[PDB]
């Protein structure tokens, strides 16, 4: 039943062309987003979730 | 007339992946995409691509530097690099059950549908594939009893979100009578420890649920269970 | 001076209280 | 005529109670009527947050139509201001940050008036079963913070309060 | 001190004057068309939908209308079954014990901050590591 309100378009008159880009968050899961600049994939980064000690540990690991 | 009272819990796991589309829905989605593209005015990428395509054709007869850095940075090489990155990146496997086909007890069994938990118990006089029930003294609430049951019997750290305080289903059987009140709960995050235990706990969908549950009392759970 | 109506009134059936829960017609037709 | 039996046949102002000729004043005063058994609590905000404007509008329309079908008094159906986040990704070899893209998340809020426990459970079940992909669902009580979220800040008022303190 | 008290009084008067003003909402950028879209309209060519495509679109629209009607009907049947099960359970509770019925007919305080997210297109990948990147807001005030 998750596909109930999925098949819709922009009901406005003036709008730019949108493309079904694939956005992947910091979890390993992907979603479809209507977005301009038709890049095939977008990635959500993160540099603020953890504190200073974990940030320094990640910097050392990188 | 003596009366026995029991609660019971129906735990639903949210579907992780979206269900596949019916071919009619695919045709409708294609039509919607086509009409949206038709009614759209223009995108910046397409406008720049057509402008560069016309500018190259004009420059092939009039050799003059109109744009130096931005020649292939719009589509062309940039689009090819986008496609290359998309192909190089690999997504997760949505079919985590077809490869296994063995474990019906895994929490990661089905991702498109919702699953419920069934526990096997063999009593002295009954051998019942029973939904997780409870027992409570009249000084306790049904919802608190369900919370205690999910905290104790499940033997794991699990976060269950209760929808409403009101009961979801009621079923009676008289030998002296007894009543069982089924409450629906939603799984948020469960860390099931000791997955190799002898306690037969199975995550099961609607069809296999109808296949498993024999008695008439548990055969009417689908009356209030969402078919999806 | 008031006199009793000689039969049922036209709009005496619908309840005055709780108009929001009573359905309306939004069409002049 | 007053003495005629047909008096008050044209009485119509009791059939309609919409006689508020005020500019824009809102009530915002429905306290949760919690009487133990008929737990008819106050107005509830259903927030749908999504990056896809079309999907957010579609699900807002679906939930509004469902509320209308289920005889639910829908107080409002509005949109909160969009939030445009900018992605700054660290370039290869480090010590750099380049613009990747912009994501405009949109929030559609449906304000419903009254509901009961059992019907609320059923409605939440239906909503979470029919939830689309990549849409965040929130169900909250209508508070002053939620009411002021749509409104803009008051820099002059804040400065005056700071001067007072 | 007289000057200070007068200044405080005038500050209070300014507070009253600013509170007597309006509380207009923030304009929404979705509902207003940016000026950048006025130049791309004249360059859009027509599509010239053909007869066969028009006919297949009409057929698809009719099929979609029928499918939507049937889906609404089955969803309404399902919610009717759920509601009848709920009311049967509530009536059984009322027949059995009134105290539990009264305790269950109220709403828990834990449902006030109800948060929920929908499904995704791809299941999460274990041990996935986003490389790096910082977030910022460019929203206009």
């Amino acid at each position: 039943d998750c596909n109930r309100a999925l098949l819709t378009r922009l009901h406005r008159q003036t709008y730019a062309r949108l493309y079904p880009v694939l956005l992947v968050k910091q979890d390993g899961s992907t979603i479809h987003i209507r977005y301009r600049e038709p890049r095939r994939m977008l990635t959500m980064p993160v540099d603020l979730d953890s504190l200073s000690p974990e940030e320094r540990r990640a910097r050392f690991r990188k | 007339s003596p009366w026995r009272l029991l609660g019971a819990l129906c735990l639903q796991r949210p579907p992780l992946v979206t269900k596949p589309l019916t071919p009619l829905q695919e045709e409708m989605a294609d039509l919607l995409q086509q009409i949206e593209i038709e009614r759209s005015l223009y995108s910046d990428h397409e406008l720049r691509a057509l402008d560069e395509a016309q500018q190259l054709a004009k420059k092939k007869s009039d050799l003059y530097e109109e744009e130096d850095e931005q020649n292939i940075l719009l589509a062309q090489d940039l689009e090819d690099m986008w496609e290359q990155k998309f192909l190089h990146f690999k997504l997760g496997a949505r079919l985590t059950e077809a490869d296994k086909k063995d474990d019906r007890t895994s929490l990661h069994r089905k991702l498109d549908r919702n699953l419920i938990l069934l526990v096997r118990e063999k009593l002295g006089d009954q051998d019942i594939w029973m939904l997780p029930q409870s027992d409570w003294q009249p000084g306790e609430t049904l919802r608190q009893t369900a919370e205690r049951t999910l905290a104790t019997l499940s033997e794991n750290n699990m976060e269950a979100k209760f929808l409403g305080n009101a009961p979801c289903g009621h079923y009676k059987f008289k030998f002296l009578g007894a009543k069982v009140f089924f409450f629906k709960a939603l799984l948020l995050t469960g860390d099931f420890s000791q997955a190799g235990k002898k306690g037969h706990h199975v995550w099961v969908s609607k069809e296999e649920l109808g296949d498993y549950l024999k008695p008439k009392y548990l055969a009417q759970v689908r009356r209030f269970l969402l078919d999806l | 001076r008031r006199a009793a109506p000689l039969g049922p009134m036209p709009n005496e059936d619908i309840d005055v209280s709780d108009l929001e829960r009573l359905k309306k017609y939004r069409s002049f037709d | 005529y007053r003495s005629k039996p047909t008096h008050g046949i044209g009485r119509y102002k009791h059939l309609v109670k919409a006689q508020e000729p005020k500019k824009k004043k809102g009530k915002v005063e429905v306290r949760p009527i919690n009487l133990g058994t008929d737990y008819e609590y106050g107005v509830l905000n259903i927030h749908l947050i999504a990056y896809d404007m079309a999907l957010a509008e579609s699900y807002a329309q679906y939930v509004h139509n469902l509320c209308n079908h289920l005889a639910i008094k829908v107080e409002e159906s509005y949109a909160m201001p969009t939030k445009t986040m900018e992605v700054l990704q660290l370039q290869e070899q480090g010590s750099k940050m380049f613009l990747d893209a912009v994501l405009t998340t949109h929030e559609r809020v449906v304000q419903i008036s009254g509901l009961s426990a059992t019907f609320a459970e059923i409605f939440l079940e239906i909503i979470h079963s029919n939830l689309p992909e990549g849409v965040k669902l929130s169900v909250r009580e209508h508070t002053e913070e939620d009411f002021k979220g749509r409104f803009k800040a008051r820099p002059e008022l804040e400065e005056l309060l700071a001067k007072l303190n | 001190p007289k000057k200070d008290q007068a200044a405080k009084d005038r500050l209070k008067k300014r507070i009253r004057r600013l509170e007597k003003a309006s509380q207009e909402l923030i304009p929404i950028e979705d509902f207003i068309t940016p000026v950048k879209f006025l130049n791309k309209e004249r360059q859009r060519p027509p599509v010239e939908l053909p007869f066969e495509e028009s006919e297949r679109r009409a057929l698809l629209l009719k099929r979609w209308s029928l499918y939507k009607q049937r889906e609404h009907e089955m969803e309404r049947s399902a919610i009717r079954s759920l509601l009848e099960a709920q009311e049967e359970a509530l009536q059984e509770l009322r027949l059995s014990s009134p105290e539990l019925h009264a305790e269950a007919t109220k709403r828990d305080p834990s449902l006030f901050p109800f948060e929920r997210q929908g499904p995704d297109y791809t299941p999460p990948i274990s041990d996935y590591q986003p490389p790096e990147g910082r977030y910022q807001d460019i929203t206009k005030v």
